[PDB]
């Protein structure tokens, strides 16, 4: 069963700035990696389904690149519509797993 | 000198009037030719060498597989497709397969099954075209006039001859200037080929059989490989799942293959040359501009001593190390005889007139004895030495 | 324009055993497969059950043979059967949906509304 | 009238006992049956349906090429490759071709070229596989009871068969019951082809012929075609230039290709359920509890009228239709015969035994005659009918 | 039950009474018994295993040379040795090479050489012994009354064997008992052979083939390498100096060789087992203790249909599903006949006495009718439910 | 020829602001389209090379966008660094054209 | 590291004739292409001439005939020649490098330093 | 016991060619292979040459063609000639003994008086 | 082409101390390896050579270890006769080197 993990816990932010979350995998998953967000009292939202690829409708301040082990989310500057909780999604492996959440908060 | 210590030597002699003399030379060998008052020549021949080549196709003969993913549909509705069999880092096969009530579908027969995964290659020769008019020769010849062998390699003369030039006019302080012309691109086979690397090691093998390896192969830059298949072998489905396996590396089974053809180097130390085994050329060459240092000197008179008694070689042809005493620069006789009263001498040198340059230095004398014993003579008057010998 | 359906929820004793439903609109449904998955307090997500358009499962080692998942193309439904719960099963379900071809394997779309599941 | 108005009409009679009785129906042909105590029925079918198939393949019949890119590279080193191949939209063809200094590239010999285009498709053939639980067979059912045209299309009862009810009861009331009996699962023969559809004009297909067509196709939802050559000719090359050529529209090929198929109509009036021209099925029918209505009424005694006068209508049988001017409920009486003696009543009668319930109903009345010559009489004593006839 | 799902089967037919029923399995086949008062019995193979094999060989199947030593002796004086030699895990060779003066010695004769080189291990072949006691079969059994196939997993019994293991006696709740008895006495040899072992994909094999490999090898734990000699290659010498080569990875190879036999694998879970395939068996059977079940049941009276239509399966035995509205705990009647006005039956039933506990019940049939045509049956009276078939 | 206009001439613009270029051509091209950035006295630079994808290096705040022949450029945040001008070059067939390039400034 | 570098502008009379050239370092030149791009006094842009991987050249009917692309394996460098030198050639001029392909079909990903080139 | 001796070092100008001579006594000088190393007041050690009991010689590159090594398995002398001496080659200079079987690579076990050479 | 380097370029002592050595490789020694004494104004003398063996009449006090790319020298107690240059000398490729050394002293 393959672990993966992401490097903020819980971390503060404020609106207009750039802020990125780095995940780690312990073995090369090429690429088949995606992001997922939610806000509270609401189901899941997707938007990243590859390495920068989006769905529709997604709004253009996200983005997220990397390579093997090692990735990244990013966002250019942050809106308190789009802030809430953040989950990193593997799926190569027989035993698909999600990565441990993040929190965020505007300070 | 440089002949002496040769595994093998033809001797070729010119008869006064063949103002051109022919000879053919091979990469482990050696010829001296000899001609009736002329000082001798060695030719010998270094090396085939080739400028950097023609870069043509990669093949890999080794691969590892990674990342399996596998595809399943029904009897009744469609066949097996899959998304990643578009990118062409994967491996892809399809085939049907047994279904049944035993999983889910509604009705008994034949579904089908797809399955690929991405591959990559860990160790894969690479083979070179090769531009015949930019192939080098490189030959080195010296006169044969006595010197110790310590002094070789500042006397040796260095040649280099391509599709560019003929002969060139070698030069020789003293003894004068000669002549050698090469039939540049005789070699037994050349074109229709590819030079081949592997890690450090080397072959060469014609254009037409490469085509016929089912090893996997990219043509040029950007590309991806084709003809895939070959390495990757599936067990036969089980009933959602299938087994994908390599064949491992295959590099022993394509070295085994190519024992028959000319071996081949590199060496970066002499600036990434690829250098030839193997080859041989047909050269011509004209003798008549040499002359003889020695000749006007006076004959010696004096007591000499033997630096190295007379050898045997290889080549039936006999090796002394002289040494004269305190006389004048001068000139060392030099006879072979059946008896020790010499009337008359039934041999002859291979260096034709032995000089000693001046006080305390060494000279060398070579010489061919006939068959059956002899005594070999140096020296003259009283004090002469004497070795005998047998056959 | 998606939506998903999602019922079953309540409450249930330990060693008990309960089947959920699903039901799907805005598109057409045998040229997808499905998947579940589950949320807890600790809020730590985990992936439960995946189905192929292949009527073929996939589960994971934690669960297996205590479930099952299969579906039902006649009415565009899913069945999620349960034997045996145990109170780590206590949580919030959600189903979700995979992409254009019939592999599991792949990201995943669009989510239910949540449904809630109690073990005491 | 529809036993009689179709035209390639058979008649089947069978021994009294209720002996079983069988036959075969086509979509162009009615079957009548009789035994002769018990009132003549006919059963004829009307079609064969098939309901929402499994979609299979996507076959492209006409497209259009809307870019080109070529790249081109000289006899140095072998195949060049072009970015565009690895979007699987773009169909490739590639050669090796001529180059020399009068295209700038420096050797004689072969260079080799790559051009690309993206493809989109015109009008798409699609293939359907028949989902044998879903098919039904229905037919319909009359008994000559005789009642005017205006009625037919409400006393016409329409039944249904499919592997799920073999058999099955019609009940006519005051007529008694009987059964049909179909053979609907006759083989596997209707198995083994696609069924297949361009717009509103429709096919059905052996799999072994659908497969090997040279078209291009996808299986499914999304995805992008395979086999994709054979729409899209290359020129000759010249000079690194190419004509991508879009090969013609095959449309009217294929379709003069398929003429030995039976045709098929997507009528979306019914429920987008198809309708299959050219049906073939076999049958038994049990005659037993048929019963003859009102044998024992009055027998009709006033004037009456021709309506429809007596007339020929291709299958020997001559057909009449009348009115009654007064009274009850009554039996008609009808005989044809040699002479106006009445001696005997040489033909035979379609209608057992015709009645009606009320003066101003109407009847109709039909018999074939012996060959040759003779008169028709209807009614009994003063004020009867009569005409004269030939075979 | 899953002995319907697997591809390739057979009945076995009794006789009447105690006696032993006699089988053979292969191991991805099953067969179903059949007694002509009992329950009927599935049984199948899951797999041959292996536990704690013992190692006795390490093969050598890639190797590299990473350094290298040399030095020359005058050809005088005879042969030479250097401090490397003495050290048991090194590559060895010793020659004559050519020598003389141009190389700075007194005589023209053939030298002495020894070359040495640190030789290792990359890859290698481990060869394991099978100790024939410890083989173990496991098998499968299903009493086959049958239920919704989603039972299977839960109700499904498994066996173990061992050659110790004698007749082994098991229950079905509510239906007996039963015993088994497989004769460990047959089985295919395991003698003469070895378990091979290279990376996870593993291979019977013949212990004289082992043997015969001219590859380097090792006879246990540490230990220095035997035969180094096959595996390494020296190029014939120049003055003072001499290459030394491998020859690869010889994986291809021996990877082609070994096609000739059985393939092996190792488990991913209990690690310690090896899976083993393509061995047979055979065992006697006992069935007197197994009884019909549900014989003192009312025969059902109330409407019932289909859950799913039957079906056709390559066996040759249709299967069909049904549920029961609002019946007692009672049996329901299944039959088959030739023509549905007639009861004489001529098919037979593969799962004999059909019971439904409650109403949420279900039941899953299967029967084999005659070749030919026919009419399947469920039920009496007006609930009387049928359907058509065929060959 | 593909004729390409760049619809704002030129815009007035300050730190943290969306700008968003947008570009019209006479051809579906198959987004085979890029953008150009040039600063006063320097060489020109290319930044977006397929309709949406960026170069190695190349700083995140830009992205691109459209299809057929709608595209714009985005910046989601504009910094000192990026004042000067645009042009949208497209590269579908023989006669390249680059439009004429249009001006943001700092306000 | 790419590098691209500039040689040769200057003035030249009407009918007069010319050429330009440039070096390159950082990657083998032979798998690359190359571009010559011109700059108006105006600011504008125009495309003049490039040349693929092997030897095939293309032109705008601006340039037909009037001047001329080739390119050097031996020296790593890229030449322009130019005859019958118009008004309008007055610009600034830059060349340009192609992609791995070497196809002209693509963008271009770098720029050299560039010179004017003027007329009277 | 053994013994080493020297001799032959002293001052010459650039340019310029000497021989050194070491002298041994106590072992058979048949055998054993035979090294020189020199030596600054500057720390560095540098080894010079060495030479097989097969007369095959060994050089480093900084010196190759320039210094020759050679011996006379009679008088028992080690001769090393060393010619264009540069401002490049000014040091202590010493003489050393190796193992029994006669092969280069060994270890020295023996070392001499040592003197200097030295350019002006 | 070898380097070997020592880390201790400038460590001095006391009477009786234990005190240890180590050098550093560019490549694998394979064992070639060995320990020399400079005096100052004499000639140079053995210690050890190969995987710390003694010559004979070398005082058993010395010793050492190493293998790959590691190796030290130590001596078990130090005397005023070892006051000197301690070298490194590695043999294994035909251009033989040393280390730079180091020099001990009492304090
Ligand atoms: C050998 O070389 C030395 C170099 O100084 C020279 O003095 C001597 O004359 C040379 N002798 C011969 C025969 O070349
Ligand atoms: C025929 O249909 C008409 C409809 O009004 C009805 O009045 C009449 O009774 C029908 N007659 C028969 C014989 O069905
Ligand atoms: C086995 O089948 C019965 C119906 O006959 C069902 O009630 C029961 O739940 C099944 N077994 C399990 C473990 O669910």
């Amino acid at each position: 069963e393959i672990r993966m993990t992401q490097s903020p816990s819980s971390m503060y932010a404020s609106l207009g700035e750039r802020v990125t979350v780095t995940c780690k995998a312990s073995q090369d998953i090429n690429s088949y990696l995606s992001w997922l967000q939610q806000k509270p009292g609401k189901s899941p939202k997707t938007l990243i389904y590859r390495a920068n690829r989006l769905f529709d409708g997604v709004p253009s301040r996200f983005s997220g690149s990397g390579s093997g082990q090692d990735y990244s989310l990013t966002i250019s500057s942050l809106e308190y519509e789009d802030m809430g909780i953040f989950y990193c999604l593997q799926y190569d492996e027989f035993p698909f797993t999600f990565g441990s959440g993040t929190k965020l908060e505007l300070k | 000198a440089h002949c002496i210590g040769i595994t093998d030597r033809d001797f070729i002699e010119g008869v006064h009037g063949g103002t051109w003399v022919s000879a053919t030379l091979e990469q482990d060998k050696c010829v001296t030719v000899m001609a009736p008052d002329k000082p001798s020549l060695d030719i010998s021949l270094e090396t085939v060498a080739i400028d950097r080549p023609a870069e043509v196709r990669k093949v890999c003969y080794n691969a590892v597989l990674t990342h399996v993913k596998i595809n399943d549909k029904c009897p009744s509705t469609g066949e097996a497709h899959l998304a990643e069999e578009n990118e062409g880092d994967n491996a892809c096969k399809r085939t049907y397969s047994d279904r049944g009530w035993g999983n889910g579908c509604g009705l008994f027969g034949k579904g089908s099954i797809v399955a690929c995964a991405k591959f990559t290659c860990a160790k894969s020769m690479s083979l070179f075209e090769v531009d015949q008019t930019k192939i080098q020769y490189v030959i080195r010849a010296q006169l044969h006039v006595g010197a110790k062998q310590e002094n070789w390699t500042t006397d040796i003369k260095t040649l280099k001859f391509d599709a560019l030039s003929g002969s060139q006019e070698v030069e020789f302080i003293g003894y004068g200037k000669a002549t050698l012309e090469c039939q540049v691109q005789t070699a037994v086979d050349f074109g229709n080929s590819y030079i081949a690397e592997m890690e450090t090691e080397s072959w060469i093998v014609d254009r037409q059989w490469a085509q016929d390896l089912t090893l996997p192969w990219q043509s040029g830059s950007g590309g991806v490989w084709r003809e895939m298949h070959h390495l990757v072998e599936f067990e036969p489905p089980h009933a959602a799942t299938i087994r994908v396996l390599a064949l491992g590396n295959q590099e022993g089974s394509l070295k085994t293959a190519l024992t028959g053809a000319m071996r081949v180097t590199k060496d970066t130390n002499d600036n990434n040359l690829y250098k030839l085994h193997g080859g041989h050329v047909s050269c011509r060459v004209k003798l008549s501009a040499l002359t003889l240092k020695g000749t006007s000197y006076k004959i010696c008179t004096d007591k000499m001593f033997f630096v190295k008694n007379p050898t045997d070689t290889g080549h039936g042809t006999v090796v002394m190390q002289v040494k004269v005493s305190k006389g004048a620069p001068c000139r060392i006789p030099v006879i072979v005889a059946d008896d020790l009263t010499a009337a008359i001498n039934k041999g002859i040198l291979v260096t034709v007139n032995p000089i000693a340059s001046t006080n305390d230095d060494e000279v060398l004398i070579e010489v061919n004895p006939p068959f059956g014993d002899s005594y070999i003579i140096v020296g003259r008057g009283d004090s002469r030495l004497t070795y005998q010998w047998h056959k | 324009e998606v939506k998903l359906v999602e019922s079953g929820g309540g409450l249930v004793k330990p060693g008990g055993s309960l089947k959920l439903s699903c039901a799907a609109s805005g598109f057409t449904f045998t040229n997808y497969a499905m998947s579940w998955v589950r949320q807890t307090p600790e809020k730590r997500l985990e992936w439960v059950a995946s189905i192929s358009s292949g009527h073929t499962p996939y589960y994971p080692d934690s669960v297996k043979g205590r479930f099952t998942i299969s579906r039902d193309n006649a009415r565009n439904i899913l069945f999620l059967q349960m034997s045996s719960l145990r109170s780590e099963d206590t949580a919030m379900y959600y189903c979700a949906r995979g992409d254009y071809y019939g592999s599991v394997y792949s990201a995943m779309d669009y989510w239910g509304q949540g449904t809630s599941l109690t073990v005491s």
